[PDB]
């Protein structure tokens, strides 16, 4: 299972 | 050698193009197991290994729905990254990255990680201590900073601890038949004479962790033994050799011996 | 940011003359990822051929898997031929039966 959020550089 | 997870992304901007190509793709130890690409005539998370198959629409639905949002962000992330560095709108760019837990003794984890690269080069990784952040340069700091406003080493300690680990399991009995059971290698020896070389083939193995090893007339010598790169089957196995030219004289003095986790066998001409 | 691709041209199984086999191209370690990779039977690029699917690994570089189903004879020549942007020319590689 893939992580939910991505996180914005 | 622990089992592991990994959740590997890309996103290349095409220039004149359309919006950026995005690649998620997701490995138990060496094999992929699923994947994702905005190329794809349906771009929705999909199979790639049988014992994954298995999960549920609902569990694919989300997975795809997650992945979807994740190439939005590197879209975003893609401009955010070449305005930091001011670079003209004209050159094609890839900002990758990877998420992963290997695993300790008991359950639990021995090691978490996540990290970004851009065009290449480090940028972003999350530390050990799944707490803090070393950026590669001001560009990345810029990033470190935005990261520890917004409290998020947590919310990505959450995931590298507990889902992580939980599914990394899951997937591991669901898939004991192939993660869990080590192929060994079918391995051999060649001649082939130039003046001669010697070379020690091993086939057919799972993991692809081994190491290689001739032995003169008493222990490691290392000095002229060819060190191929160890190459994918095609199916689930691997591939490898190391060889080495001998003066055609005394030739099964010669021992190529492998370890492999599936005793260290020992072997010659 | 640069890195040229490392290829490596091999079949599935140990080649016998006369009997079914995959040849195999991997093309790996290379960055950026756009490349184009042709297999060779004899000069003319074959047609019936999948790879893998563009993939990277720890150190951020990509690699690929192509091939194809085939069989061996003594008189056959095969190769793969590999385009990147770090090589004024494209590579081409030719199938060494023992390697």
């Amino acid at each position: 299972r893939i992580i939910p959020r991505h996180l914005q550089l | 050698g622990s089992h592991s997870m990994r959740y590997f992304s890309a996103a290349v901007s095409r220039p004149g193009r359309g919006e950026p190509r995005f690649i998620a793709m997701g490995y138990v130890d060496d094999t992929q197991f699923v994947r994702f690409d905005s190329d794809s005539a349906c771009p929705r998370m999909e199979p790639r290994a049988p014992w994954v198959e298995q999960e549920g629409p609902e569990y694919w639905e989300e997975e795809t729905r997650n992945t979807k949002a994740h190439a939005q962000t590197d879209r975003m992330n893609l401009q955010t990254l070449r305005g930091y560095y001011n670079q003209s709108e004209a050159s094609s760019h890839t900002l990758q990255w990877m998420i992963g837990c290997d695993l300790g003794s008991d359950g639990r984890l021995l090691r978490g990680y996540e990290q970004y690269a851009y065009d290449g080069k480090d940028y972003l990784a999350l530390n050990e201590d799944l707490r803090s952040w070393t950026a590669a340069d001001t560009a990345a700091q810029i990033s470190k900073r935005k990261c520890e406003a917004a409290n998020v080493a947590e919310q990505r300690r959450a995931y590298l601890e507990g889902t992580c680990v939980e599914w990394l399991h899951r997937y591991l009995e669901n898939g004991k038949e192939m993660l869990q059971r080590a192929d060994p290698p079918k391995t051999h020896v060649t001649h082939h004479p130039v003046f001669a070389t010697l070379r020690c083939w091993a086939l057919g193995f799972y993991p692809a962790e081994i190491i290689l090893t001739w032995q003169r007339d008493g222990e490691d010598q290392t000095q002229d033994v060819e060190l191929v790169e160890t190459r994918p089957a095609g199916d689930g196995t691997f591939q490898k050799w190391a060889a080495v030219v001998v003066p055609s004289g005394e030739e099964q003095r010669y021992t190529c011996h492998v370890q492999h986790e599936g005793e260290p066998l020992m072997l010659r001409w | 940011i640069q890195r040229t691709p490392k290829i490596q041209v091999y079949s599935r199984h140990p080649a016998e003359n006369g009997k079914s086999n995959f040849l195999n191209c991997y093309v790996s370690g290379f960055h950026p990822s756009d490349i184009e990779v042709d297999l060779l039977k004899n000069g003319e690029r074959i047609e019936k051929v999948e790879h893998s699917d563009l993939s990277f690994s720890k150190d951020w570089s990509f690699y690929l898997l192509y091939y194809t189903e085939f069989t061996p004879t003594e008189k056959d020549e095969y190769a793969c031929r590999v385009n990147h942007v770090t090589l004024s020319q494209p590579k081409i590689v030719k199938w060494d039966r023992d390697m």
